[PDB]
RNA sequence: UCUGAGAGUUUGAUCCUGGCUCAGGAUUAACGCUGGCGGCAUGCCUAAUACAUGCAAGUCGAUCGAAAGUAGUAAUACUUUAGAGGCGAACGGGUGAGUAACACGUAUCCAAUCUACCUUAUAAUGGGGGAUAACUAGUUGAAAGACUAGCUAAUACCGCAUAAGAACUUUGGUUCGAAUCAAAGUUGAAAGGACCUGCAAGGGUUCGUUAUUUGAUGAGGGUGCGCCAUAUCAGCUAGUUGGUGGGGUAACGGCCUACCAAGGCAAUGACGUGUAGCUAUGCUGAGAAGUAGAAUAGCCACAAUGGGACUGAGACACGGCCCAUACUCCUACGGGAGGCAGCAGUAGGGAAUUUUUCACAAUGAGCGAAAGCUUGAUGGAGCAAUGCCGCGUGAACGAUGAAGGUCUUUAAGAUUGUAAAGUUCUUUUAUUUGGGAAGAAUGACUUUAGCAGGUAAUGGCUAGAGUUUGACUGUACCAUUUUGAAUAAGUGACGACUAACUAUGUGCCAGCAGUCGCGGUAAUACAUAGGUCGCAAGCGUUAUCCGGAUUUAUUGGGCGUAAAGCAAGCGCAGGCGGAUUGAAAAGUCUGGUGUUAAAGGCAGCUGCUUAACAGUUGUAUGCAUUGGAAAC
């Protein structure tokens, strides 16, 4: 929101990279890649969220499934 | 005062009418529950007739509790 | 603004243009026992001093040191 | 949760009845096998001092239905008294109001007690509970002034009484009292209160 | 600048709630941010609420949805990239036909008969294939329409590896697309017009003016209807141009039909 | 006895120096998924950034004249005050920009201070004057207002009588800069209001006045200690360091002035710099301590910004004033008006921190004998899983285990799973019906009994009186109060640490990722289905404080090959320091005493559904005085 260009990763399967998204992040740093220590959360105001997973959609933020 | 919320509590003190409360005192005396009326107080009257003698008069509704204590009946017909 | 400090306005500009009053004249009598050193004078000033320490114009503290310094610089005259 | 769901499932894992053996014993056949599709040989590869540890904790509040906060709770109720403070705790296991009604000869079930106790049908001194976690203490009367006619569960309860010296009852007056401390011997000895107690400094 | 577009974005949440009729694309190619209208009052009043409502300065330009690629007769070359970045030697050489298919995306036929290419080096050099189409000589499109046929190659020691010949198999198909004459495809959409009589010839003289693909006459009930394949770029003022000389009473339908070849005209405007 | 649990991690391998990561807590917590609710609070930390609106601190007619209106034939009684006069306003609340220092806290000193309203204590509570307020009429404009001339009241203002008492002056009489008495010199005391009584005279009640002596309160002043880092910051300093006189503050004081000089501080770090409201304390550890000074409580600074003054006991006054600055708003354009770091609410910001909500019911504060008035304090209530505590979503029995599905890999079995079906039962909560609070054991209010100087009598006071006060609240909850399983469970991990794996897809790509690291052709490491396990209306993720880390190791580590010995010597200060005898005990220990508020915890008790929590009770560091101790 602020004057800091930094890299980040986009953590889970696709992505949602619109040029312009507008998202939140998440602190970690990441061994293999050097100079990151950035996520991107899955589905926050402009990425879109994965559902049918009895894993993350607590994070990667999704939906809890419809049936 | 102090305690929670549907549950009232106010330690009776012999307080400048004229000072906040909840601040420094020089004597506390007595408490008290509003709540459910019973009566239960740990007044002292031994440091308080030296206040009532320097003024000091507590806040407003202290005097019927002074009625209990009987001071009137030790204080004000005491020149007599 | 609100009106009480309107009232308390119309009160106080009076009241002080009466305490400058009171000081002014107090002030000329001390100037005229700085010109000379006489009786008549010690005794304007003692009156003014009660006159004014009798309210809040003069502090008793005040009046009193100025009366005792005038006094004791009389001692000697 | 405040309900493990499935307690037969319970037993499976553990091996460990929760009744006397019947729990997982008669219900047509006797399934104490522990669960799992992936299910294989497994006698000495799940086994360690902290597994154990889980174990015993495990069956402790299984026994109870206890909360983790609640779990705190008692723990520091228990330090608020001194001496071997493991025998303490145990004997304060026993000061929930459902398991006293059910080692009263007033339930069955630690959960049908529990679920009494809930809908209103237990007096507790003049004071109806609908928590059933309270404290006992020595000397409570109890009453069952109406909703037991309607309950066939409290009567069969009744006739299949509890004998215990630490409480007293009239199970065909419908009368309960908290009597005495338990003692250790009266209870399943398979447990081990103290690791419990050494891995609860975590505050 | 990436705040402007940042802020222009806070201008369109502000600006959404009002009325959400008016949509908003973010092309991944194109880049540049297109907002719908209904007229020059309506975007007029669009930048006054802007400029003055919003306190938000944006530049205004005109509307981006470019091309597709594609190339002319078929040839076949080699691919030898025998190179190295990093640390140690690195080869690797691949032989392909590079083939139009005027219907069919990418395809993949393979011709190793002797051994020359072992089959875990099919696939890479495919994907070699995929990606090198991605770019063009002309204007940078990617090619399509494209059937691929390995022919031969070269496997070597452990200089070889497979993203060499993924690498020797893009300098083949970028040598091949420069020799092949690549040519471009534009948007075509199809437009339906139905008025009763007033513009016929309007429309008509419009349409043989401006672009469009067109054969004669629909006779509706009570009205005529024309279609016309017409390049999507000639939509371009069109939306006022009919509606202008209809006075606010001319209304069609807007649907995409395909990409067709571009004439030389259109090679000469879009190249710099 | 208060009181202490680690794990993995280099390499052929072993430890070692030694780093890393998390297992644990906490958090104004934020976010995701979801989400009935009880009770306990709390709920801008971003921008002292800018703000509409309302309250936000006003009261007294028995202080005063008179005005307006009702009743009344009038007088007069009554209703309100435009205003004056008295008091509150400086309480209180909020903020943390500033401030790195008497500022907090703490022990004491003010031989150098003050402190209405409230304590003690007495002298009385007059004689007048002359004025204006309000109003009336005119002038200027839509108006706010402003200006001009006439009439007056006040417990208002100012002289005049005496001053009990004080204070000053002088003399005599005191004490280790002191305090007390006597005489004389001088000065200046009040204002009346209401009521009862009294033919009246006058007397009394009550309020108020004046001056006097004495509490307490608060403020000011004196220091010691405690109260960030920075030397890749060594000179600072001329009101500066002191002295004499004067002005001056409630008092001392270069605080300031005139004169006289040139010192003063600073290597034990001033100054300069950035970082800061401080404390009790919240949390983390057994603790030495760290964390931050939430909220609350005490103290200090501020009120758009810099000054300046204003009365008042008390302010340079959130919401008094002028100037100047900067802004905003209105102006029919001449001129004016104002300052949410008050309650909220609103705009921006962020991930985000709520109602312009109710009653002043209670409490409190203010004004007033009195009634009565103000009270965006206060108490509630709204909202938020934000924390804490607490409860349900069923329960009794119930199958070689319903149906389907899964694995096994067609075969059985297990498996989902007492979970299911089935019978029976129930209702805190969902929901109908009646009950249903204390909170007000207060406060008003007059007659009675009594007390009490008076007594002619009201009134001064204590024991009973009800007309008196509820937003909260026909509220929680409760008699199967109506019916009814009905009104309701997710989340993470499952290669190891770390208790949790099968089937399929898959091909160093897709991706997981706290670490070790996995995945390049059947992956118990990824992605899905199923299953397992742990917590749960919370579970996952992030940040940050700590434990673990004793890993800057007095407590509680080393310096040879690892990080560590200046290349060495002279080597000041300082530190450490041979023996014997004495005293003081400065240090030290210790006894007596005081202080170190409450609140925090430790423990007991009480009220809670045990419960968190609230109240009750005590528990303490530390400092000072005094008596000892004699080892060091």
């Amino acid at each position: 929101t602020n004057g800091f260009e930094v890299l980040t990763y986009i953590p889970g399967e696709g992505h949602n990279l619109q040029e312009h998204s507008v998202t939140l992040l998440r602190g970690g740093r990441v061994k293999d890649l050097p100079g990151v220590r950035y996520h991107i959360v899955r589905g926050t105001l402009d990425t879109v969220g994965v559902e049918k997973r009895r894993q993350q959609r607590s994070a990667y933020g999704a939906k809890k499934p419809k049936a | 005062r102090m305690g929670r919320v549907h549950y009232p509590t106010y330690r009776i003190v012999a307080v400048d009418s004229r000072v906040k409360r909840d601040g420094k005192y020089i004597a506390l005396i007595g408490h008290l529950n509003p709540a459910l009326k019973e009566n239960k107080c740990k007044i002292d009257e031994a440091v308080a007739l030296e206040w009532l003698n320097k003024g000091a008069k507590p806040t407003d509704t202290v005097r019927s509790l002074f009625s209990q204590t009987g001071l009137w009946k030790k204080f004000v017909e005491s020149k007599k | 603004n609100i009106k009480s400090n309107e009232k308390r306005l119309r009160q106080n500009i009076k009241r002080n243009l009466n305490n400058k009053g009171q000081k002014t004249k107090l002030k000329t009598n001390v100037k005229n026992f700085h010109k000379e050193i006489n009786l008549d004078n010690l005794g304007n000033v003692y009156s003014q001093a009660d006159r004014l320490a009798r309210k809040g114009i003069i502090s008793t503290n005040r009046a009193r040191r100025l009366k005792s310094r005038n006094v004791a610089v009389l001692n000697k005259t | 949760m405040k309900y493990t769901g499935s307690i037969f499932k319970r037993s499976r894992r553990l091996g460990f009845s929760l009744l006397e053996n019947n729990k997982e014993f008669s219900k047509g056949k006797k399934r104490k096998t522990i669960p799992g599709q992936h299910g294989n040989r497994f006698r000495s590869s799940t086994m360690s001092g902290y597994a154990q540890q889980l174990q015993e904790k495990q069956r402790m509040q299984y026994m109870y239905g206890i909360t983790d906060k609640q779990f705190r709770r008692l723990f520091r109720l228990v330090l608020k008294q001194r001496g071997n403070l493991a025998v303490n705790l145990f004997r304060v296991l026993e000061s929930r109001l459902d398991n006293i009604v059910y080692r009263m000869g007033f339930a069955p079930t630690r959960r049908s007690a529990r679920q009494l106790v809930n809908h209103g049908h237990v007096l507790l001194n003049d004071r109806t509970v609908d928590t059933p976690s309270i404290i006992l203490n020595p000397g409570d009367k109890v009453r069952l002034k109406a909703k037991t006619i309607k309950i066939p569960i409290v009567k069969a309860a009744s006739e299949s009484g509890v004998v215990s010296p630490f409480v007293e009852t009239n199970n065909k007056t419908f009368e309960g009292t908290y009597v005495r401390f338990p003692e250790r011997s009266e209870l399943p000895a398979g447990i081990n209160e103290s690791y419990v107690v050494e891995w609860y400094k975590r505050l | 600048t990436k705040a402007d577009q940042e802020k222009m974005s806070i201008a369109l949440s502000k600006l959404a709630e009002e009325d959400p009729t008016f949509k908003t694309f973010t092309d991944p190619e194109t880049g540049q941010t297109i907002i719908a209208g209904m007229g020059e009052l309506h975007l007029d009043i669009l930048v006054d609420r802007m400029r003055r409502e919003f306190k938000v300065e944006v530049n205004v330009g005109a509307p981006q949805v470019s091309f597709r690629e594609t190339f002319n007769k078929e040839s076949e070359v080699e691919g030898k990239y025998i190179k190295q970045s990093g640390g140690r030697g690195q080869y690797g050489h691949v032989k392909i036909r590079f083939e139009p298919n005027k219907d069919k995306g990418f395809e993949f036929v393979d011709k190793i008969v002797g051994g020359r290419i072992p089959r875990e080096y099919i696939k890479p050099v495919q994907a070699g294939l995929e990606n090198a189409m991605a770019s063009g000589p002309l204007a940078g499109y990617p090619m399509i329409d494209i059937k691929a046929t390995l022919f031969d190659g070269s496997f070597h020691e452990v200089d070889s590896s497979e993203m060499a010949f993924k690498i020797a198999a893009s300098l083949a198909l970028k040598e091949a697309g420069k020799v092949c004459s690549p040519v471009l495809l534009e948007p075509i959409m199809a437009i339906e017009v139905t008025v009763p009589e007033q513009y016929f010839g309007d429309t008509m003289g419009d349409i043989s003016s401006r672009r469009g693909l067109i054969e004669g006459t629909e006779q509706r009930d009570n009205v005529q209807v024309i279609k016309a394949k017409v390049p999507l770029k000639e939509m371009f003022g069109y939306a006022t141009d009919l509606r202008s000389f209809s006075q606010g009473r001319g209304n069609y339908v807007m649907q995409f039909s395909h990409y067709a070849e571009t004439p030389k005209s259109v090679v000469n405007e879009i190249i710099a």
